[PDB]
């Protein structure tokens, strides 16, 4: 299994094709670009048909097998594309894929698109069989740290002069949405033939389309950025996520912080992290939080979290978002009147 | 403080004290 | 007679549409340079010009003179598209027909060449209501579109569409029309219609529009009806007062400044319109909580509450936090004791009086 | 489902009514857990469904008895919560109501048994009202609960209520000694913890719950001198949290009673722990902790889907906070 | 076959209904004057006869003789309705027919003429259990139905119904039956049934009925079943667990003097004797109320308490009224939350501890 | 006997009580000819939404022409009055809310009206429509045929999508005043030749909130109970509300700390057999009215004139803190009433508690 990234796939395609291609990831833009590049190279090499299928319980595997076995009159070397479900293949789908790869032919070129497989899903007979003669491209959305580099590279590839302020604005507005950012770059290039982009020019034609996850909100709270946490919370509320997921995601981290603070009186932080198997990349951040919050805090937060949970799950109230915003401000170093805690 | 105040607090009755007499517009003693 | 003010003044040229400069400039440059995408997707709020811009693009994409951003408006194609009875312009209301069969037939219809136009444009409106199988069929048709077929999509909730369909089309997002542009458009329309007006009435109408030109035109028509063929400050103010439904913020503002008669007048006005008292009380609680959080951090107030941003920000700036906390506590107690009050209105009035000119005595740990 | 001897007298009354034909069509039995009301209901239903009973005993060889032993009698509809759930839905009640319309397949009487009336939701309880009020001919209902005041007043008013009295303490202790082998103090403590209901104490002994109780007692003994109640979390975070909270409340109440001065206490096997608990805490603080524990237990048992870990952590943090001087203690209120 | 007293003694005429005089008078006046409405809503507590009143009204409406306030009870229509097989009387258990489809099917059959009766009566039981869509669907037809259909609604929670439905119905509130009326009905029923009884047993049953006649009949049937076919005072007292003796006086005296050991010993002895805790709490509350009232005026004491008068007087001389109020409130709170305690005895002990702080085998066929 | 509500539905713009603004706007629109194609009506129940909608529909299709004063005698007016006109398509959205019904309705909107100049669709209970049904109507509402008009009526406009609200002119109806309801009831009773008294009309108007249909239903119930006449005693019995004099006297006795007088009045009330909950609610209402009078002199209306002066005397002598204490004490007593051993005992204990903590004349302490 040759593992690669979207930024280096072209050379491999220039080197030569293979029996099958795996496009696993989360970002849609990178997956679509890789699929288009692979299809273009295959068409240039002499591939004509472009059969596509979406994996579903109603899908008929007999037709796929017949296509893989039958031969066309005035065409050869057909290509097959599969769209896996978001959850991933199950045991029945695993057996179907095993049969399909058993019927795999050299002329047939197989492409699979979908989310990355978990530890259990990735370990399968069909996956192991394909690994011998497969190339997998990992398409993971870049994080906030790496986004400016990607934006600068894309702008340079398009022959555009992008300022630092413009790059920062584009990163802030379209964080987590590469497709929207690419379309915005295309629109900006179309608007200005000269290709010189300044801060006012980009500002006049940019909106908010950022996409976040609860983990980003929890990390923002831990670091202590009030504005970022509030923006993430507003974006998540507008998206329409379930508050219970946010509460459960925050509960584990809050309980871990409380336990460490209680046990940090007479124990080094490294020993506690090793005991709790805290991930290395987070360790420092965690420590920072453990230093910023006093012991009186992390008890009011727990009380407010419990009150919000009871309000949501008993009274079916609609004021959960306001309480979440209050708790977010509380986690950051702010006074808080303590009337809203209702302690 | 006072026994009466403690008893009223225990009974759950909340005692209200005027804060802005000027807000009221009328003959009040 | 007189048609409808909104329906009559639909823009018919790129110079008539007000605002949305970026979208118009991008479309004009693309048409001039020949860079035309295979699918467009217009998004925004209601009554901003999505359908109007789509129709203008369709008109300019099949003009007899040629592909241009300034269609003549006099040739047969332009006239027929204006009348909405052009052969090639296949406009489909996706909302009325969402089942797979209708979309299947419409997409199968693409195999034929255009009759009397260089392009056969499909204008699908309200695309978010299509069925899943309809989306699958549309994606299958749109993966490899013919050279003579173009798709125009108008939607208000783009997040409903699948990512696959979004990735295949260029998305243009429209913004709010702002107060000044709406006011200028209303002034121009009224001047063209030969109707008397006053600047303050137009300003009030623009403010009440809330970034929607269609709403502004509807309110202008209603005011003209109420004003007996003219727009006047008193008539528009009375109309807005009748339509006003923000009694919670007004009550909070009156209470915070220690006013009694104003609170009674607001309570009577709220009672005049069918309103649930507990809903009003919880709305006031939410407003006070938002003000407190804004005082804690200026970034608390999001973009959702843009209409009343200024007043809430001023209240947060001026009112000390302790008064906000006390008002929140007393209103919470009032909400708690509301169901046992003799009457909902009487209970609300009593709680307002307590928050206005009273102060509870805290238990104060004595031991 | 075992037949305890102390159920013999009450049965002798109920069946007698059904022998005279003047039997109520909706019997609601009130009894504590482990009393054996289910056995009584099963015996009554078995007697009713027997084709040719003699005396108070079913024949055991007719078609009805054979089907009951096989458990596939066409009659004898049973309402119980789903295997994975813990509540009875409206759908099952409506299905039983619809099926009751037709005649009895065997030509006898139709018996409907509700496993626990307290588990019924509001919709199911409201739906069952009309069926209970005017049931068809030869239709009998049986409901079991431990606290009839929890049920709806409308539902309660439609049923004849029969109460089972727990036997004398001496008799229960002797029966437990005959059954299980334990110290007298342990038997008394188990019996009192079960509200004096033999059979529940036996179930407590049979499982590992006694070891959990001992672990909780040791943890509390360690924690009380130190004032760090958070350590109790490991001993309370479990699917049986309500029982352990009940045990903690019992310990606190015994400590408060000892502080006030009394001769009878619930926890008879741990005098040292209760004495230490009384010595190290003020009566007002003990009252506050007891109230909070009871409230948390009620919330945990009532609300569905509530996360127990967070609730217990908040409870323990509040308990630790109260012990600090100059803190407003809670007061019960309406 | 045999039927319980609750269902066998259902009233069959307007002369067999106790109380509810205003409702019966209004119905009779409406029937006589010819002012017939198409929407009647009977609301009130449970066990007062809403369904019986509705059935009697329906029987009167569809009587062969004519629209009369005194149904004959012998014609074919009356006996058919009594047997429950009358075609034109549609009895709908709203608690099991909440879905919109059932209501829509019901409302599509309102345009057909009645089979044999002069009116088509729909008697909806427990209408408060229907869904919102059911109420909205009903609204239109209920506002102005045909001339040959009448709607009868019976419920015990009128708050659930939306205001829209309540605005288009004639509401009749049923009062709770007094103790004297319940006792009179019970003695009449027992005399008709040839069952021995004593005045004290009937008085106790009437007091325990809490204003519900169905509850009174159920308790009477329970006593008869457990009383060996006789309603004896001793049997009823044993069934109800009445304190009888002066245990409550001793407990309240011990609580007032703040002697923990005495009160704990008394509670232990009472638990050994196996008494009802709710009755004990009610008796203590009554004693506290009597003590307070006597403290108001020395002559307020009743003549039935002479045997324990003197002791009570001492309390009225030694306890300030505020302490009496505190004890009453604490006992009331303890009574309120008694069911939610893990054990009833634990709840009683907790309440008393709170109060003390105030001071200066023959196996038939079962495995 | 046809009920009063159905009989007295307005048939002209001169027969509608209140709603001056909407009537004026509609009259001006019809006179000037500026007629929209989508009207929405909002307000509380029973304030004349469907009535004015039908009046407008009749005015549009009148044979004489399009006028704000329809003749009411031509064939179209008569048919619309009888509810069988062919060009007035009335739809009960609550009963038909599925999307396919909307598709079927919209499939045949192009056809010309059978006899009238306009084909008016009148949809009732719009908020019950499904989301797909709402979306399906957008295009038709925006650009309907020239011979089609849409009239919409709903109780909660906030349930509709913002897109629909921007397409139609909105009119909000306000709750009717007490004086207007009283005048309408007086006029109706005079037309019906029914005896009445001013006090009965005042009570009915007070108990009708703001919905005139509720007032008519209450009047019909009172007529039925009063045996062909409306009397103050009959209305009082129906509403079950004691006269303000007794409650005012009891409150005055409580304020002056006269235990014997309070007990005697309570005994007299018990002899009268009034409801205890109603008594407590009336006392709380009186205290609230006194507090509001203290807040401002104008807070008291003419409804209390019979006792106004005396009530005003209590406003200038009782400090606000005492009023608040009494109000809170009574509220707490009412909160705990259900768990008390008896309603009479509960009320007596609440009064004793109020007297014991009297700020000026507390009961003597023991020695
Ligand atoms: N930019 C604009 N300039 C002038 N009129 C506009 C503009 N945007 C919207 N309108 C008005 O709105 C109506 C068209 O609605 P439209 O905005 O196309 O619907 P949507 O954008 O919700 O699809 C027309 O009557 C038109 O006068
Ligand atoms: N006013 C009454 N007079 C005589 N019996 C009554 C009365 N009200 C209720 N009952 C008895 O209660 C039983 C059930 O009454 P029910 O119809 O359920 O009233 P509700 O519908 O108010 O519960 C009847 O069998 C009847 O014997
Ligand atoms: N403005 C009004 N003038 C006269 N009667 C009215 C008015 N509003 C309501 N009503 C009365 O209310 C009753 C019901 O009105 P309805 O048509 O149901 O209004 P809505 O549609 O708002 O419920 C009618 O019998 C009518 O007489
Ligand atoms: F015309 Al729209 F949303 F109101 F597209
Ligand atoms: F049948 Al009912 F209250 F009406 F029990
Ligand atoms: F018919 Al309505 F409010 F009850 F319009
Ligand atoms: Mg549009
Ligand atoms: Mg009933
Ligand atoms: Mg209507
Ligand atoms: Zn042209
Ligand atoms: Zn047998
Ligand atoms: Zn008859
Ligand atoms: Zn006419």
């Amino acid at each position: 299994m040759i593992r690669l990234y979207p930024e280096q796939l072209r050379a491999q395609l220039n080197e030569g094709l293979r029996a099958a291609y795996l496009l696993l990831g989360n970002d849609p833009l990178l997956l679509q670009e890789s699929q288009d590049a692979v299809r273009q190279v295959a068409a240039a090499q002499g591939f004509e048909e472009h059969h596509t299928f979406s994996i579903d319980p109603n899908t008929d595997w007999n037709a796929i097998f017949s296509l893989c076995q039958a031969m066309s009159l005035f065409a050869s070397r057909q290509t097959l594309l599969l769209l896996l479900p978001e959850n991933g293949p199950n045991a029945a789908i695993n057996e179907q894929l095993l049969t399909l790869t058993g019927l795999l032919h050299d002329d047939l070129l197989l492409i699979v698109r979908g989310n990355k497989l978990s530890k259990a899903q990735e370990n399968a007979a069909w996956f192991t069989a394909l690994a011998n003669r497969s190339v997998q491209v990992t398409c993971q959305t870049p994080e906030q740290a790496q986004l400016p580099r990607w934006v600068a590279a894309r702008a340079k590839q398009l022959n555009l002069e992008l300022d630092d302020a413009a790059n920062q604005v584009l990163c802030y507005c379209y964080e987590g949405n590469l497709l929207a950012l690419a379309q915005a770059l295309e629109r900006l290039s179309l608007l200005w033939p000269d290709g010189k982009l300044t801060l006012p020019r980009v500002e006049q034609a940019v909106n908010d389309a950022a996409h976040f996850t609860p983990f980003h909100w929890v990390d923002a709270l831990l670091m202590g950025k009030s504005k970022r946490a509030l923006h993430i919370l507003q974006q998540l509320r507008l998206e329409g996520s379930e508050p219970v997921i946010l509460l459960r995601t925050l509960q584990r981290e809050l309980l871990l912080l409380v336990n460490l603070k209680r046990q940090s009186a007479h124990t080094p932080l490294r020993a506690l992290f090793d005991k709790h198997r805290v991930w290395q990349n987070r360790r420092g951040m965690m420590g920072e939080a453990l230093n910023r919050l006093s012991q009186t805090q992390l008890r009011q937060a727990v009380q407010l979290l419990t009150r919000t949970e009871l309000t949501l799950k008993q009274d079916y109230g609609q004021s959960v978002w306001a309480e979440l915003e209050g708790l977010s401000l509380l986690l950051c170093h702010k006074p808080l009147a303590d009337v809203f805690i209702d302690g | 403080t006072s026994r009466r105040d403690w008893q009223l607090q225990q009974l759950g009755i909340t005692q209200w004290s005027l804060r802005r007499p000027g807000a009221l517009q009328g003959e009040i003693a | 007679s007189y048609q409808v003010l909104a329906r009559k003044w639909r823009p018919q040229t790129f110079a008539d549409v007000v605002g949305q400069e970026h979208v118009l400039t991008a479309l004009a440059n693309g048409l001039s340079l020949g860079r035309i995408h295979h699918a467009y997707l217009f998004s925004g709020t209601r009554g901003v010009g999505k359908t109007s811009i789509a129709r203008l693009l369709a008109k300019g994409l099949n003009c007899e003179t040629g592909i241009t951003a300034t269609p003549c408006g006099v040739c047969d194609n332009c006239r027929e598209i204006e009348q909405g009875r052009f052969v090639d312009l296949i406009e489909i209301d996706a909302a009325s027909r969402t089942k797979v069969e209708d979309t299947r037939d419409l997409l199968d219809n693409v195999q034929y060449a255009p009759a009397r136009g260089r392009f056969k444009v499909y204008l699908i409106d309200e695309v978010h209501m299509l069925s899943r199988h309809s989306f699958n069929a549309l994606l299958k048709t749109l993966e490899e579109p013919p050279e003579h077929v173009k798709f125009l999509l108008a939607t208000t909730d783009p997040q409903k569409l699948p990512v696959t369909i979004l990735s295949r089309c260029l998305q243009f997002h429209l913004k709010a029309l702002d107060v000044e542009q709406i006011r200028h458009q209303l002034e121009h329309i009224l001047n063209e219609e030969h109707i008397a007006h006053e600047p303050r009435a137009l300003q009030l109408l623009a403010r009440a529009a809330e970034g929607s030109l269609r709403d502004a035109l509807s309110l202008t028509d209603q005011a003209i009806a109420s004003g007996d063929g003219q727009v006047s400050t008193q008539a528009v103010s009375a109309m807005l007062g009748t339509l006003d439904d923000d009694q919670a913020l007004s009550l909070v503002e009156a209470m915070v400044e220690a006013n009694g008669e104003r609170v009674m007048a607001l309570i009577n006005e709220a009672a005049a319109r069918g309103i649930e008292w507990e809903a009003l009380l919880v709305e006031m609680l939410g407003l006070l909580h938002r003000i407190a959080m804004v005082q804690l951090s200026p970034a608390a107030l999001g973009n959702d509450m843009a209409a009343i941003e200024l007043r809430m920000r001023e209240l947060a700036r001026t009112i000390p936090p302790t008064d906000i906390q006390l008002y929140y506590q007393t209103l919470l107690i009032g909400r708690k004791e509301l169901p046992y009050a003799p009457d909902r209105r009487m209970g609300v009035e009593m709680t307002l009086l307590r928050a206005l000119a009273f102060h509870p005595r805290m238990p104060l740990p004595e031991p | 489902m075992r037949w305890y001897p102390w159920l013999r007298p009450d049965f002798e009354k109920l069946v007698a009514s059904y022998q005279a034909g003047r039997g109520h069509h909706a019997l609601l039995i009130q009894a504590l857990p482990g009393m054996g009301d289910d056995a009584l209901i099963y015996a009554l239903s078995r007697y009713l469904l027997c084709q040719q009973p003699q005396g108070h005993k079913s024949c055991g060889h007719c078609r009805g008895c054979q089907l009951m032993q096989a458990g596939t009698h066409p009659d004898y509809y049973t309402l119980a919560p789903e295997k994975g759930k813990n509540t009875l839905g409206v759908d099952a009640v409506r299905e039983v109501t619809e099926k009751l319309n037709e005649h009895a397949r065997l030509g006898g009487a139709k018996v409907v048994w509700v496993t626990d009336a307290a588990l019924l939701t509001d919709a199911a309880a409201n739906a069952l009202l009309k069926t209970l009020e005017e049931p068809p001919a030869e239709t009998w209902f049986f409901l079991a609960t431990r606290e009839p005041e929890r049920l709806l007043a409308t539902l309660r008013s439609r049923c004849r209520l029969h109460y089972l009295a727990p036997p004398p303490e001496q008799y229960a202790v002797t029966w437990l000694s005959r059954e299980v082998t334990m110290s007298q103090d342990a038997l008394l403590a188990a019996l009192r913890l079960s509200a004096g209901s033999p059979g529940a104490a036996l179930a407590l002994f049979q499982g590992d719950n006694w070891q959990a109780r001992e672990t909780l007692c040791q943890a509390l003994a360690y924690s009380v001198p130190s004032g760090d109640w958070y350590s109790l979390l490991a001993a309370l975070n479990h699917e049986q949290a309500p029982a352990r909270l009940h045990w903690l409340a019992t310990l606190l109440m015994d400590a408060l009673k000892r502080h006030h001065g009394a001769a009878q206490v619930t926890n008879v096997d741990v005098p040292g722990l209760v004495a230490e608990l009384a010595n190290h805490l003020s009566p007002s603080r003990l009252q506050a902790i007891l109230g909070d524990v009871c409230h948390i237990r009620e919330q945990l048992m009532s609300v569905t889907g509530i996360n127990r870990e967070l609730l217990i952590t908040d409870l323990l943090l509040r308990i630790e906070h109260y012990l600090q001087p100059g803190v407003v203690l809670p007061v019960p209120h309406l």
